[PDB]
């Protein structure tokens, strides 16, 4: 038999600081690197996604994971986390579906996300997550590119860089970043920021790479990503 | 249970010097149509106590299902104690009451047969919560014939025998296999002493139909 | 019958770049009459209008309970609501209360934000929602507002023909029924103004 | 609709008709009545179909994780029990007569039927639904004790041939099934494999 | 083996080394109360728990340590007393659920499965602490032979030929592994049984002792029932004779 | 109502008709009742229309939120049992009659589910109003393993039959042909019925109403 | 001293500290004692008094015809398992209409004090009682503890200074057996004359006695009905 | 810190034996059991004399056959007593006869030990109750006089006093009751033992002062007649 | 359908006089038309100095008294006192209103002693209504019984009679009439009568044997 807590985890300290979210913070800092970029024509998400070992089937488990049938997430951080908000995503773009009608925005699904990543911050016996988040959408004739961290905030980018030398990506980018970019041009662009923190020479079973358009999203195959790996397309 | 299915018809019930002798008839009746022709109506309970059904069949596999457990249960401890044929009945009065308070009622009528401390008990159990202590008992159609025949020879002769016990039955067994379109002519003969409890396999009442020709 | 018991009629209708939405005005207990000006079609959001008939109390309590639903989603959302949306956010409002529904029949009629585009609809009392190109009928008279509207109707209609055919197919219609009637209020949607007619029509 | 069920020395033999009907019209005349739950447990579906359908699938689900656990092969007494235990606490409920009849290493061919009340009972064979009512008096005259596997396919084709003429509830074609320690074996006898009996004529 | 400053508290608490301290002071715990034998033999399972006599005051056959979890499943505890009789109310009623739901006996396999699973569940939460007692459990049947099982305060399950827990169980296994019980008949064991009880009891260390044996085997038809006083007194001579 | 499901050689052709009626009356001449449920599972539906839609819905809402969690096409059986296992618990209080069929890695399934929950599993099924007229036809013409052509020609004149004698049946046949590589959602197949165009024009000349009182508001 | 704060955390030892400091609540409150005969089973309990102006504590509680108990340690929480005690044998007399036996009352009082003892925030009842009752069986002496282990005894005595009292029911165990009803309840009152000290001894106002048997049912004496168990006493050693 | 319900190496709750501590805080109460009656007496004790000496009650009928007077936190005794007073007319409801005082008392005391936080209701006690209780009235057995604690042992007694200067009062109560004294003795005897434990001096508006007797009800000594028995210094 | 309740006749009468108070029934159990037991006696002792009687539904008279002794011990220990007639009466009201809108079809008469040693009959309804009076007759022949307590006791619609106060000896001759009246003409009575007598010295039981038919 179980009982379960009702007190908070997460308390404010002295100085006035969350003190388990900036722990948690620290968790997605350490993970693996993950870019985002908007290009107007469409969104790109990719990630590294290092299996090490070579006995891992690669093929198996996918970081790059869709939710609906033009929205899909990429994460840094931990792993078994990150799966339940995957779930909790696509449970919230289909009880949208079902009493609209309408495929759910994807500025409107993140802010249901955000605030689940709020809950876990102030419910009894509970940690956050330790898990940031990159939501890709298209609609209403526009690409969307969002953030949502384990406090449960959201920001809307252009480009971003997450996971460990994410301030090293960050700098990179706002060089490497211009306006009216094509989607083409943004793989490019995003799997090269990613080469800025690797070190073990990319192969099309080292990174992850998902792309989102007016035709909706989907998981870019090996053979896409053998094209546009071998330094030019 | 609102409406019984698969039911049993009469339930005998007399107690004589030493003991008491429960009877039942091994028929099942779907309505009009006698389905299952070999099933027990009547169980050992423990060691010095048995019952016997009428009513709803299903409804009786669930009390053999309870009461079995509730004497296992007790026969664990091995402390010296227990049921009692009263206390067997008195259990039995107070679930049968509580399910018809409850609007849900077990489609069933008890006979309870003991012999403890040198007595012997006869107990009666209705579907809403009657119950009463009797010298002679009949269930159901057995209650408009076969028990006036129980309650004559027991007016002339309060204690019986075990062999005057047995012939009384087989008598009152026959009248009903004339007269009770839902029984048939194979019943169990349960016998509760000092001894144990003990229950004979098929027996069949010999018939007679001379009258078949006497009409003109 | 519930839905005769307080009586009323809602009708819309399609033209080629705009839609009419038309509602008689009494408001009556089985048989005698309550009330000359009572609200039948409300507004949704400038460009989109909401007609209820049945029952008096679930006229007012869906239209309340929908006006609930629909700023909370104009506030979350950045955007004005979508006619499409507005159908589907009745049709989930009505099945809700599946074993024990609102006693009325909504009819939506607006065009459709930035795409300029006409919508009608009409639904269940339990929420199932139908679309047509050109009319859609609720209420008391239904197979009366069906006779008038099956022979006046036409494909591509400007707002002041589309006018005098639902004005027209309200009228004969009502004055047909003994529970509807006491005037006849039609909104006429442009994508510039929004005209309101109260028609001369028999008080009996 | 007609469910069949006897008992053999090495198992059991099954037999059902394919006639389902709502009110007068035939929904389905090739309706599969026969319902595995384990490898070698079977059982036959009469009355509702709403209710025969849900409660077959639920102790196959019961009975499957139950297998798993214990890892031993499922009895019938267990396979049965586990229909006992849902047509007597919904009895008001469902509407179901299930006659469960399979094959166990431990005891071998065995024939269980539970009715509408929820009771159940061992038999040597034992016959449910709308036409067994008029096949009464055939299978207690014909019945014969220790016939053979051959025997009593022939004793359930010929019962059921007979229920599915008179009873207008009961038709489409008959299906036999046949369990023993080798495995499951099933036979569809179709128009005119069905065994004629003589139609009384002037 | 040593660190308790925290993670020794609560049972839902890893150490470094990772392992669950709450649960391994509850088997400290039935390493102290002293030792219960039961072993295997080839028609049938034999008990034997050495019963520590407190006080004179108690009267003779208080403080059971065997129990009857079903009509043909016996029971021998170790440890706190207190959850012992718990842990046999469970097993009680886990034999009463199988019966009322297929009918037949239920076998101890599965028995002690379920009841082991019931175990763990203290071992995982802060709410609850894990019980300081250890259980065996043993049956025959007619197609299931016979069978002896044993569960531990983590909750793990074992069959056994010879089996024993308690204060010195160590001292004990070396005495059964000299007996021949596969080959050996229940009525020879019960012998063997009580030798090895005497062996093990601490004469200077511990007070008086009282024997409690029981059966469950071909001569009882598969009930378990408590060893009758003309066998147990054979079983006292035999093993007061060879204490020399 | 007539919707019905046949299995041919390749795939499956689903059947069904435009009409709603409220009461005795029409309320929609052209109305869809071929369902989406997944990209290889379609579903017709009779009974009440509200549960048939809401149903359905929720159902297709299941199953992409399970292929997604998968990674794989769902299975016809996947969709059979949600639907059973959902009717049966509402003891027929939700009257969705469903013709279901689809194309698996198995291969075709054709399911008929009834509103209490019993299912039917059929190379031919027929449910609604005019199912009776639809039934007959395909007792009289259908043959194991048919050609897509020929059995879309099987299906469209089961339907037609419902539409001409049945009176809760009319107007136009829809079809959805479904197979392993091809998924044909043929919306007008046939259009057997028409209105007799008005030669007498009805139409209100500008300013034959009578008006009391006007307003009118600006907009953006 | 980190151990002894809940149930739930068990020591390096193998023990559980509140239970232990549970069993000190018992030697707090005063002695009581209670024997068996082959027909009689009877309880004599001392009474304590927090001034000499106040009236004495009771010491014994009734339960049902055939069962009574007399309690020592926290009176809150011997009322409340009395409670539970007079409940349940009230539901066996509802039910089978037959006397509850004391076998399985004691062993049902060892099930619900078990469940506390396990659970994190519940507490042990602080609280030892000697159960008095008659059965089919005989007469029944009956120790349960803080600790839901129970204890089935020929004659025991617990509380504050139980020692002096438990030395001299050893001394004559042999003979309670066959004692007779009168001589019986003389040997339970010189038992607890022994844990007093020397210059004070019983009094009709600081002694009750339970008796329960074949011939009576349970009945409580108070302060004239304790006369004349008082009356031919054997008077205190040296 | 612990728990509510922890147990000390003495044998006895930490909880209870704080509560015991409380009382010894409050004001002093002598209660008096005599055959002609039981008396009550209390101290009032005015921190200011703006405040009304006639709201201060810490003498309170439960029924008209019994008094209760109440030492330590006020706040949590007027709890308590309403507790008692509708046990009373709960009893009368069902048997339509009066309770005796050992059953009233025994009523209040099973709320003694009703405090904890797990296995418990949402709207359940976290504390003991810091309060000393004297239960005078008069039933079928005569006048009666009881005492209760916050640990829930309730007891007989002829003279009682609980508060801050108990132990002092109770050795004087020792010296002067016997069984044989009068109602107007016992009253006379109470208002000498509180003048001498008291800070200021005795006086009408300072104390309080109620009667139990099988003759007449209940009754609450006014100001004036209070002056016939503060005379006699 | 199924109903819960069934008739099962009997009636029973009690007379408080000054210093006692009878209570008595017949043993007669029957349904519809057949007799279930010809012993089984409505009168039941609760205390020394309280008789309680049930007529009605059986089923209601068995459970109900069960009821009424497990509350008996529940007073006992929690007041430490044997509950009073006056208590009981008071206490049955509730437990028959407690059960308002599932009533128990049961006619109960109090019969015995109050806090004085006088007679007290208390009379009660299926749901919970009751009062003290000197005589009341309830049951199945009720009807036959009071109009002839009325005038014995009552001592009305005669002009010169001296108002002779009750006597133990005339009440139990009184009794006996009345039964044999009432088991000629109804037939749910008859069998044989129990008579409880309720005095300062205890409870005295007295069976007479009735018409059998």
């Amino acid at each position: 038999a179980k009982r379960g807590y009702s007190f908070s985890l997460t308390t404010f300290s002295p100085s006035g600081k969350l003190v388990q979210i900036e722990y948690a913070l620290a968790a997605v800092a350490g993970g693996a690197p993950s870019v985002g970029i908007k290009a107007a024509n469409g969104v790109v998400l990719a990630t590294e996604k290092k299996q090490k070992s070579i006995l891992y089937d690669e093929r198996s488990v996918h970081k790059v994971e869709p939710i609906t049938k033009h929205i899909g997430l990429v994460y840094s951080g931990m792993g078994p986390d990150y799966r339940v908000l995957v779930h909790r995503a696509r449970k919230l773009a289909q009880q949208y579906y079902l009493v609209y009608q309408e495929p759910i925005p994807t500025a409107q699904l993140v802010q249901r996300v955000a605030s689940v990543m709020q809950e876990y911050t102030q419910s009894g016996g509970v940690r956050p997550f330790g898990v940031s988040l990159l939501i890709c959408g298209w609609n209403e004739g526009r690409p969307y590119l969002f953030q949502s961290d384990p406090s449960g905030a959201y920001f809307a980018w252009k480009a971003t860089a997450m996971g460990k030398n994410y301030v090293n990506g960050k700098t990179f980018l706002e060089k490497r970043y211009n306006e009216d970019l094509e989607l083409e041009d943004a793989i490019h662009t995003a799997i090269l920021t990613l080469k800025e923190s690797f070190e073990g020479q990319m192969t099309e079973d080292n990174i992850e790479v998902g792309i989102c358009n007016e035709a909706g999203f989907r998981r870019l195959t090996p053979t896409e990503v053998r094209d546009y790996l071998a330094a030019i397309a | 249970t609102q409406n019984p299915m698969v039911t049993g018809t009469s339930v005998l019930g007399v107690k004589f010097d030493g003991g008491v002798v429960i009877a039942a008839d091994m028929l099942g009746s779907y309505g009009s149509l006698a389905r299952f022709r070999n099933i027990s109506r009547i169980m050992r309970v423990n060691d010095s106590t048995m019952l016997g059904a009428s009513g709803d069949y299903a409804d009786f596999q669930y009390l053999k299902q309870v009461l079995g457990q509730m004497v296992i249960d007790e026969e664990l401890l091995g402390d010296g104690h227990s049921y009692s044929p009263r206390a067997i009945h008195s259990w039995l009065t107070r679930a049968m009451y509580s399910r018809r308070s409850k609007m849900n009622p077990l489609w069933n009528t008890m006979v309870i047969g003991g012999y403890a401390d040198g007595e012997s008990f006869l107990g009666y159990v209705d579907m809403l919560g009657v119950a009463y202590e009797a010298p002679s008992l009949a269930t159901g159609y057995g209650a408009y014939l076969a028990q006036p025949l129980l309650r004559e020879v027991l007016e002339k002769q309060p204690v019986l025998s075990q062999t005057e016990a047995r012939e009384l039955v087989e008598r009152c067994m026959r009248v009903l296999y004339y007269r009770d379109a839902r029984s048939y002519n194979r019943f169990q003969i349960a016998t509760v002493t000092e001894k144990g409890v003990e229950i004979e396999g098929p027996l069949s009442a010999q018939t007679n139909w001379d009258i078949a020709h006497m009409i003109s | 019958s519930i839905m005769s018991y307080n009586g009323g009629a809602v009708m819309a209708m399609k033209g080629k770049n705009c839609v009419a939405i038309a509602a008689d005005r009494r408001f009556g207990i089985q048989a005698q009459m309550v009330t000359t000006d009572f609200q039948k079609i409300f507004p949704m959001g400038d460009r989109l209008y909401i007609g209820l008939a049945g029952l008096a109390t679930d006229v007012q309590t869906v239209a309340q309970r929908l006006k609930f639903r629909l700023n909370l989603y104009e506030l979350k959302e950045g955007r004005q609501i979508k006619p499409y949306t507005l159908m589907s956010m009745v049709a989930n409002l009505l099945y809700e209360k599946r074993f024990g529904p609102y006693y009325t029949e909504p009819v939506i009629a607006g065009l459709d934000p930035k795409t300029f585009k006409p919508f009608i609809c009409s639904l269940d009392l339990i929420g199932c929602p139908m679309v047509t190109d050109d009319f859609v009928v609720s209420g008391t008279c239904s197979e009366q507002m069906y006779g008038m509207c099956e022979s006046l109707w036409e494909p591509n209609m400007d707002p002041e023909h589309l006018f005098e055919t639902i004005s027209q197919a309200m009228l004969n219609a009502v004055d047909r029924d003994a529970v509807s009637g006491m005037g006849v209020i039609v909104h006429v949607i442009e994508k510039d103004k929004i005209t309101t007619r109260t028609l001369k029509a028999r008080m009996d | 609709t007609t469910i069949m069920a006897v008992q053999f020395n090495g198992g059991v033999v099954l037999g059902a008709d394919s006639r389902t009907t709502t009110g007068s019209y035939i929904a389905n005349r090739v309706t599969d009545k026969l319902t595995p739950i384990h490898d070698h447990i079977f059982c036959c579906r009469s009355g509702s179909a709403a209710d025969t359908q849900a409660v077959a699938d639920a102790v196959t689900y019961q009975l499957g994780f139950h297998s798993i656990e214990l890892n031993e092969p499922p009895l019938v007494h267990t396979a049965a029990s586990l229909f006992k235990e849902m047509c007597y606490r919904y009895r008001e409920d469902l509407m179901a007569g299930i006659i469960i009849a399979g094959w166990d290493p431990q005891e071998g061919g065995q024939v269980y039927s539970v009715p509408m009340g929820g009771m159940m009972v061992r038999q040597s064979f034992a016959i449910g639904g709308s036409g067994s009512s008029y096949i009464y008096g055939y299978v207690d005259a014909t019945y014969r004790e220790g016939m053979t596997k051959d025997e009593c396919l022939q004793f359930t084709a010929n019962a059921l041939a007979l229920a599915m003429e008179r009873d207008g509830s009961s038709g489409g074609v008959i299906r036999l099934a046949a369990i023993q320690e080798s495995g499951v074996e099933r036979q569809v006898l179709l128009g005119d494999q069905i065994p004629k009996f003589t139609i009384a004529t002037l | 083996s040593s660190i308790g400053t925290g993670y020794d508290l609560s049972a839902s608490t890893f150490s470094p080394d990772g392992r669950v301290f709450q649960v391994e002071y509850a088997m400290k715990a039935v390493e102290n109360s002293s030792t219960a034998i039961g072993i295997r033999c080839k028609d049938g399972v034999v008990f034997g728990v050495e019963k520590l006599v407190l006080s004179k005051l108690y009267e003779e056959g208080s403080n059971k340590r065997l129990f009857n979890v079903d009509r043909h499943v016996g029971m021998a505890v170790a440890g706190l007393l207190a959850d012992a009789r718990s842990l046999a109310d469970i097993a009680r009623e886990e034999a009463s659920n199988f019966r009322s739901n297929f009918g037949y006996n239920i076998p101890l396999k599965h028995l002690a499965d379920r009841v082991a699973m019931y175990v763990h569940a203290y071992t995982l939460y802060s709410a609850v602490r894990p019980f300081g007692c250890s259980f065996m459990l043993g049956s025959y049947s007619a197609n299931d032979g016979a069978q002896l099982y044993m569960i531990d305060p983590s909750g793990v399950s074992y069959g056994y030929w010879g089996c024993a827990i308690g204060k010195a169980r160590q001292a004990a296994k070396t005495e059964i592994e000299k007996l021949q019980m596969k080959e050996m008949t229940c009525r020879d064991v019960v012998k063997e049984v009580a030798k090895i009880i005497y062996i093990v009891h601490d004469e200077v260390k511990d007070k008086a002792f009282e024997l409690e044996l029981s059966w469950v085997g071909e001569l009882t038809k598969g009930r378990h029932e408590i060893v009758p006083k003309d066998i147990r007194e054979e079983a006292e001579k035999y093993a007061k004779e060879s204490l020399k | 109502t007539t919707i019905a499901g046949v299995v041919y050689k390749d795939g499956i052709v689903l059947g069904a008709d435009t009409r709603a009626t409220e009461g005795m009356v029409v309320a929609d001449k052209n109305c869809s009742k071929i369902h989406f449920i997944s990209p290889n599972i379609y579903c017709c539906g009779a009974g009440t229309a509200a549960d048939t839609d809401m149903t359905t819905q929720l159902i297709s809402s299941n199953l992409e939120l399970h292929s997604l969690t998968t990674g794989r096409l769902p299975r016809v059986v996947t969709a059979n049992r949600m639907l059973k296992q959902m009717l049966f618990r509402y003891q027929g209080y939700i009257g969705a009659a469903l013709v279901l069929g689809g194309v698996d890695v198995t291969g075709p399934h054709l399911y008929s589910i009834y509103p209490h929950g019993s299912t039917d599993k059929l190379p031919y099924v027929t449910m609604g109003s005019g199912s009776l007229a639809a039934m007959a036809v395909f007792e009289d013409k259908f043959r194991p393993d048919m050609e897509e052509e020929e059995a879309k020609k099987l299906v469209s004149e089961a339907i037609a039959a419902g539409i001409f004698n049945d009176l809760g049946s009319g107007s136009n046949i829809d079809l959805c042909v479904i197979s392993k590589s091809k998924l044909d959602f043929l919306r007008p197949f046939s259009v057997p019925n028409k209105k007799g165009t008005r030669l007498g024009r009805y139409r209100c000349e500008k300013g034959t109403t009578a008006v009391l009182t006007e307003k009118v508001t600006p907009l953006e | 001293n980190q151990y002894d704060n809940d149930v739930t955390v068990w020591s390096p030892q193998g023990r559980i500290h509140q239970i232990e400091y549970a069993m000190e609540a018992v030697k707090q409150g005063s002695a009581t004692v209670g024997l068996k005969s082959k027909t009689h089973a009877v309880l004599v309990a001392l009474k304590r008094a927090q001034s000499e102006l106040a009236a004495h504590q009771k010491k014994i509680l009734h339960v049902d015809n055939h069962i009574g108990i007399s309690i020592a340690g926290l009176t809150a929480d011997a009322r409340l398992l009395c409670n539970f005690m007079r409940q349940e044998c009230l539901d066996s007399r509802f039910v089978f209409d037959r006397p509850l036996p004391v076998s399985r009352l004691v062993s049902l009082i060892g099930s619900k004090t078990q469940i506390p003892t396990q659970r994190y925030g519940r507490r042990p009842y602080g609280v030892g009682l000697l159960i008095a009752g008659y059965d089919d069986m005989g007469p029944h002496i009956f120790q349960t503890c803080p600790s839901a282990n129970y204890f089935d005894c020929r004659a025991m005595s617990i509380g504050a200074r139980s020692q002096s009292a438990r030395t001299y029911l050893e001394r004559h165990m042999s003979e309670f057996m066959e004692c007779n009803l009168d001589e019986l309840v003389k040997h339970g009152l010189r038992a607890l004359r022994e844990t007093l000290p020397a210059e004070q001894d019983l009094t009709t106002k600081n002694v009750s006695i339970g008796i329960v048997g074949k011939d009576l049912e349970f009945t409580i004496y108070d302060d004239d009905d304790v006369s004349p168990f008082l009356d031919g006493l054997e008077e205190r050693p040296q | 810190d612990r728990g509510v319900n922890t147990f000390s190496p003495e044998g006895r709750l930490f909880q209870v034996e704080y509560a015991i501590e409380a009382i010894k805080l409050g004001s002093t109460a002598i209660g008096i059991q005599t055959s002609e009656g039981v008396c009550l007496a209390v101290e009032k004790r005015i921190t200011s004399p703006l405040m009304e000496p006639s709201s201060i009650e810490k003498i309170v009928e439960i029924d008209a056959h019994i008094g209760c007077a109440m030492s330590g936190l006020i706040a949590d005794a007027k709890t308590l007593i309403d507790k008692a007073r509708v046990e009373t007319q709960n009893h009368w409801f069902t048997y339509n006869e009066t309770m005796t005082v050992e059953s009233v008392t025994q009523a209040v005391s099973n709320l003694a030990l009703q405090f904890g936080e797990e296995d418990a209701d949402p709207g359940a006690m976290s504390r003991p109750f810091g309060v000393a209780l004297l239960f005078g009235g008069v039933d079928e057995k005569g006048p009666q006089l009881f005492h209760m604690d916050p640990s829930g042992t309730f007891v007989q007694c002829d003279a009682r006093a609980i508060g801050s200067a108990s132990e002092g009062a109770q050795s004087s109560l020792q010296e002067v009751y016997h069984k044989s004294m009068t109602l107007k003795e016992a009253i006379k005897s109470s208002l000498i033992i509180l003048k001498q434990v008291m800070e200021e001096k005795l006086n009408a508006t300072n104390i309080e002062l109620a009667t139990v007797q099988p003759g007449q009800n209940f009754h609450m000594f006014t100001k004036e007649e209070l002056e016939e028995v503060i005379k006699d210094i | 359908r199924f109903s819960p309740y069934a008739f099962n006749g009997g009636t029973v009468l009690a007379i408080a006089g000054e210093d006692f108070s009878i209570v008595a029934s017949d043993t007669r159990l029957s349904e519809g038309f057949s007799i279930h037991t010809r012993d089984s006696p409505k009168c039941y002792k609760l205390t020394d100095k309280t008789v309680i009687g049930c007529s009605g539904f059986h089923g209601d008279c068995l459970t109900l008294t069960k009821i009424i002794e497990a509350r008996l011990k529940m007073y006992k220990h929690s007041n430490n006192k044997a509950m009073t007639t006056g208590a009981i009466a008071a206490m049955l009201s509730t437990i028959l209103y407690s059960r308002r809108f599932f009533p128990y079809y049961v006619y109960n008469i109090i019969g015995g002693l109050d806090e004085e040693g006088k007679g007290a009959v208390y009379s009660f309804d299926p749901v919970g209504s009751y009062q003290r009076d000197s005589f009341k007759a309830g049951g199945s022949a009720s009807a036959m019984l009071q109009p002839l307590l009325d005038n014995q006791v009552g001592f009305k619609n005669m002009q010169n009679v001296e108002h002779v106060p009750l006597t133990l000896d005339r009440a139990m001759r009184l009794v006996k009439d009345v039964f044999i009246s009432a088991a000629e003409r109804d037939v749910y009575t008859g069998d044989a009568l129990r008579i409880c007598i309720v005095t300062k010295e205890g409870i005295r039981e007295e069976t007479v044997p009735l018409r059998k038919d």
